[PDB]
């Protein structure tokens, strides 16, 4: 039998999150940006030997619209909180989707993902060892990616899975 | 003197679908009304003829005026790139409010979008500078090639735009 | 605040499950069969001054793939089981959809709306009072539709989100 | 082969050619559904596949196609009428290429058929085998990437001729 699963992919405008979904689902990448207003996919995927139905929330990255951005925390089973690695301002945003994920499911053990997409460009602001420490401090995993080379893109959906099945087997 | 008018031809996949006309508070708002009187005659060599209404959200809003990357991302205005929010002194009320798109504090350029419904929540972030005079049918007919998620079932441009008299 | 539910079309093939969710979603109707795989839609709503995200899945009227229809119901939060009232046959079918609802939710409870479509044709063969005594003995609501003239289309899910949200309550 | 036919597709992507699929028909195993396909691929009765379309196409899966009657996914005759039975079901879906009948449920063979782009063997007993991909299985592979989850089509992709080859 499988199992379905409900990420939410979350960050700042333009860092990558429908880039990354887009190479996770259709394994491509284009320079267009296509800015997004909402979008959701379902996949069928094998993740060490289980069959799994990933539903996925492609969110914006805009900031308002509290009541529908508090309903997609409500639902959602896990969260991929991305950054770019050229962009310190969405770096330091990223503790406002942890804190707010902590607020809408009133609980500090929540699944989710660090990761820092557009690892492939040579114009870095943040260095892997901040962010590693940053989610050291929250106790979940980071990840680099690049959804144009597709490093890590797998590794990190899977990741947050993995994190997923913890939290509801424990 | 008497706020300027100016129309859009609107077409269905270059079909006509019909006219949507604007009066510009230019009394009220002049530098914003004057950008899109001057990019709907097309006088400074560019601006809104064949361009698409890329997003159209029913209950909310028609978006367009993209005419440089052709993607939902772009347009300039005729002072530059961008140009500061002027003032808000008028609110989007409710239906055929026009209204400047921006990503931000100051940086209108050319993308606007048209009330279908009161949206008061932009209000003072997005600036008001007119309103549909004649064709909210024809914006209500717009507004149902629209989707949840913005794309168009059709691709909605404005076909032939300009200042009447 | 906000709610959100999973709400799954289940029925024989042909009923008008897509017909219905169109209008629901769309505002329209056609003639044109467009036979489904599978398809999923979102639409906020107010429900009794209760605001919701209202996730479709408009699930194919075939049998087969007992693994991903499995699926669908272990997710889905209430199901619309959708007949034909011109189609003997797909009422006769309505017993297997609750059955199966049933057995992969493990329970007798299960939120669900009986719904006779295509009310607007001269062709009936199932009588109101058939389904509205099928529909009492299962304790759930019964709701006539026509997806053609929008009759009974807001009503039929309307329906099933107060069956779930009377469920939640017990 | 010495005694099965072969026919061929030219697919084409928004009237631009794509390439020419070609099909081994086992009219030595099941001849009257080969005859069939074989027979709508030439158009020799007036009617057949030229001009259809591949409405349906599922990545991983196959890609359906053969309704020249409403033109939608929905319809399809055959050279005996509107239907005809399965005549057998000797062959299975063992593979990429297998070409076998599309239907609604037993005895409902008409014109539409898919090209397995994998293994299908779920369908074995249900749908009948009656052919393979012989040249062309790279355009079958290219086809494919215009499909969906959902088998709608990014870029209508049509069977603009098609015959018998010696
Ligand atoms: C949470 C879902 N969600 C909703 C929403 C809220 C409540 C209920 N239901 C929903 C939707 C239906 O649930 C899927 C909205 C909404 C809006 C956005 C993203 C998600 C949204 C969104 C995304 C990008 C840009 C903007 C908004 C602002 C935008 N700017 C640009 O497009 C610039 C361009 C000018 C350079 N770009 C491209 C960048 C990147 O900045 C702009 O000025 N306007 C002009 C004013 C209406 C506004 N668009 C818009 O589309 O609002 C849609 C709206 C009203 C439904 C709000
Ligand atoms: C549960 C989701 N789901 C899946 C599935 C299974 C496992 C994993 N993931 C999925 C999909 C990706 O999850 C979204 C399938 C699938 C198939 C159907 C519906 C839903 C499905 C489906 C729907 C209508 C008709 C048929 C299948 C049979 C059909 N008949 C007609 O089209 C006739 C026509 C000939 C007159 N019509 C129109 C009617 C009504 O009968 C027919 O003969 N074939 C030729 C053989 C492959 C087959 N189509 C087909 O498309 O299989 C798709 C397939 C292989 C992915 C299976
Ligand atoms: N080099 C490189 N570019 C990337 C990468 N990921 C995204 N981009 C680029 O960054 C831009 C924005 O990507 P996008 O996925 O749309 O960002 P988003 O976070 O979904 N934005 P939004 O909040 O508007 O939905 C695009 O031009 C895209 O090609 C990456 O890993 N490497
Ligand atoms: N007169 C009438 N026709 C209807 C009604 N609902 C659906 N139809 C018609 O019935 C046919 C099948 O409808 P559709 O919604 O596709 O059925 P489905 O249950 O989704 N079929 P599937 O199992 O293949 O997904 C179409 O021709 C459609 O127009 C209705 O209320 N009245
Ligand atoms: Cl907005
Ligand atoms: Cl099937
Ligand atoms: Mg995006
Ligand atoms: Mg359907």
């Amino acid at each position: 039998s499988m199992t379905e699963y409900k990420l939410v992919v979350v960050g700042a405008v333009g860092v990558g999150k429908s880039a990354l979904t887009i190479q996770l689902i259709q394994n491509h990448f284009v320079d267009e940006y296509d800015p997004t207003i909402e979008d959701s996919y379902r996949k069928q995927v094998v993740i060490d030997g289980e069959t799994c139905l990933l539903d996925i929330l492609d969110t914006a990255g805009q900031e308002e619209y509290s009541a529908m951005r508090d309903q997609y925390m409500r639902t959602g089973e896990g969260f991929l909180c991305v950054f770019a690695i050229n962009n310190t301002k969405s770096f330091e945003d990223i503790h406002h989707y942890r804190e707010q994920i902590k607020r809408v499911k009133d609980s500090e053990d929540v699944p989710m993902v660090l990761v820092g997409n557009k690892c492939d460009l040579p114009s870095r602001t943040v260095d892997t060892k901040q962010a590693q420490d940053l989610a050291r401090s929250y106790g979940i995993p980071f990840i680099e990616t690049s959804a144009k080379t597709r490093q890590g893109v797998d590794d990190a959906f899977y990741t947050l899975v993995r994190e997923i099945r913890k939290h509801k087997e424990k | 003197m008497v706020n300027p008018t100016v129309f859009f031809d609107i077409a269905v996949d270059g079909e006509p679908l019909g006219r949507v006309s604007f009066e510009l508070f230019a009394d009220k708002v002049p530098k914003t009304a004057e950008n899109f009187r001057a990019l709907s005659t097309g006088e400074k060599g560019f601006g809104y003829k064949g361009s698409c209404f890329h997003r159209i959200i029913p209950g909310f809003m028609c978006q367009g005026g993209d005419f440089t990357r052709h993607n939902g991302t772009g347009g300039k205005s005729i002072y530059g790139e961008k140009f500061e929010d002027e003032n808000f002194i008028l609110k989007h009320t409710g239906p055929g409010i026009l209204s400047m798109a921006n990503a931000g504090p100051n940086t209108n350029g050319s993308q606007f979008f048209i009330c279908t419904a009161k949206t008061e929540w932009l209000d003072g972030k997005h600036v008001v500078f007119g309103k549909v005079k004649e064709g909210m049918n024809i914006v209500e007919a717009m507004e149902r090639f629209g989707s949840r998620n913005g794309k168009t079932s059709k691709k909605i441009t404005i076909a032939d735009c300009g200042q009447l008299e």
